[PDB]
């Protein structure tokens, strides 16, 4: 592979996965301080219907 | 000097190559991750427990999905081009010192409504209850199916008696993975026939066939995925599962592509 | 996608250090040995008159 | 042989290897980050079918 | 099932890193060594012109 | 609303760190490469007066 | 196994090619049409020493 200083692949691939993990870490962190699994539509839509109306 | 010049140019030509297989497979991962979403979640709709609010919720979802499998099979260019429009004919890349010797690379369209990532359906006309079973004499089910593959292929299934509609569906996907079976609302059977390795129609025959409905060839793909009832939640898995198994198989032909390119660059090198 | 554009803009656009500074050090030599060549050439008219005073 | 400054071949056989160094290497600090050594078809196209059925 | 699924999706696709980090570190040293091959191997052809100056 | 607000005064305003960095390390070895260019700049006027003691 | 043989015919299209490509400035040295060349390693003629790639 061309040895260059310009581009940086392996980084990017870096943080690709770190965002790919902090964000799901931080979609964490928020359920147990919430104590529920669903408080944004963005996580189940069928729950969230069914839980409200239950 | 010539071949030195070209061997040089042919492993940039080559790399070229490497590139635009890779992009497609950037793409190619999120199709496969939607595909997997809507899977899961079409069990969810499929659930009895759910009310028609709950399943108009479902669809709602379905068809945001259902945009972004369309949209990005426009948006992937890479550089001006359309990698997954297909738009993207065989296009062959010189990796020689001299002419001739290039390699075909085909991408197929991977639009959401494509043929490949749909098939056949068939319903049955009369549906049966709960309290209905199997009854003996009438438990021969042969299907004629014509397959890319040893085509020309007749399955026979014997239901047990005593079984009622639901466990009917059961028996017929264990027995064999070239057919998925499964009840609406009334029992009515939805056999499913996926596209791109049972192409053609199926014949339906046997006392159970006649019991049930034989039903028509119906075409349907993922852009008419769509659920709003348990029957077509039923339906709408086996055609997701048809669709990621096509999408799986198009990524390790442009895997296999991806190695043989590895091992020109390095030989091309020596 | 984009992390795989930027891969394809290396070999296109960016060079790589290994292959192209042997090429420049090929190229320093070269100079070298070249420029050398026209000092040794400089005394060919010099011995050239020196056959007759 | 030839103690010339034109040609390197010393120098080239450095540079495939050099190539494959980094080339493997670049395969690595993604299959770390990501978690996965499947995470695209090149790797295994046998192995991705099957992990994406599982 | 689920439990042994999940198992099955372990060294089929999950890698482990025990092996893949002495891959990398193998590939650490076996770069730098050719790179350290490369810095002896410019001066070749530079030996060369220094037989006449 | 403020706790969403504040998420978007981040990305547009705030910085992040990963690519950032690397952003400064490739400037920073772009600064040595080229600084060490100069050095191998400055004698090539050398070497033209060399040919000439 | 299916895509076990696409990746297995995508390789036999490798040696098919690799076979026909090796040239070394014209010739065919792997396609088969290289028959029994003879090198002249000697001051005079005769001295020859043959050789042959399958």
């Amino acid at each position: 592979m061309a040895v260059n200083v310009n581009t940086n692949v392996s980084a990017m691939t870096a943080q690709r996965y770190l965002t790919s993990a902090t964000n799901a870490q931080q979609s964490s962190m928020e359920r147990l301080s919430s104590g529920y699994k669903i408080n944004s539509a963005k996580d189940d839509a069928a729950g969230l219907q069914i839980s409200n109306r239950l | 000097n010539v071949q030195s010049r070209g061997l040089g140019v042919a492993v940039r030509n080559a790399n070229d190559g490497i590139s635009m297989a890779q992009t497609a497979e950037g793409a190619m991962k999120e199709t496969t991750n939607i595909l997997q979403r809507m899977r899961d979640l079409s069990l969810q709709s499929a659930n009895g427990s759910n009310s028609k609010a709950d399943r108009v919720a479902i669809q709602e979802e379905i068809t945001a999905l259902n945009d972004e499998l369309n949209r990005v099979a426009e948006t992937t260019s890479f550089g001006g081009n359309k990698l997954l429009n297909g738009t993207f004919a065989t296009k062959s890349f010189q990796i020689g010192a001299d002419n001739g010797e290039a390699v075909m690379l085909n991408i197929k369209d991977m639009r959401s409504d494509n043929a490949l990532m749909g098939g056949k359906t068939y319903q049955a006309a009369n549906g049966k209850d709960k309290n209905w079973g199997v009854e003996a004499g009438k438990t021969d089910l042969t299907i004629t199916l014509k397959d890319k593959r040893e085509g020309d292929v007749t399955i026979s299934i014997n239901a047990k008696e005593g079984d009622d509609i639901e466990e009917l569906a059961t028996y017929i996907n264990g027995q064999t993975d070239m057919i998925k079976a499964s009840v609406d609302e009334e029992g009515k059977l939805q056999l499913f026939t996926d596209n791109n390795r049972i192409d053609g129609a199926a014949t339906f025959g046997g006392a159970l066939a006649g019991e049930l409905g034989i039903g028509a060839a119906q075409d349907v793909t993922v852009d008419t995925l769509d659920v709003t009832t348990v029957g077509g939640a039923q339906e709408s898995v086996a055609i997701v599962d048809a669709a990621l198994k096509y999408v799986d198989s198009h990524r390790a032909e442009l895997g296999a592509f991806q190695n043989r390119f590895n091992h020109a660059i390095n030989n091309l090198d020596n | 996608i984009n992390e795989n554009v930027n891969a394809s803009k290396s070999r296109i656009k960016d060079t790589d250090f290994a292959k192209e500074t042997t090429a420049l050090t090929k190229a320093q030599i070269l100079s070298q040995a070249s420029s050398s060549v026209l000092a040794q050439a400089k005394q060919a008219p010099n011995s050239a008159l020196a056959l007759l005073g």
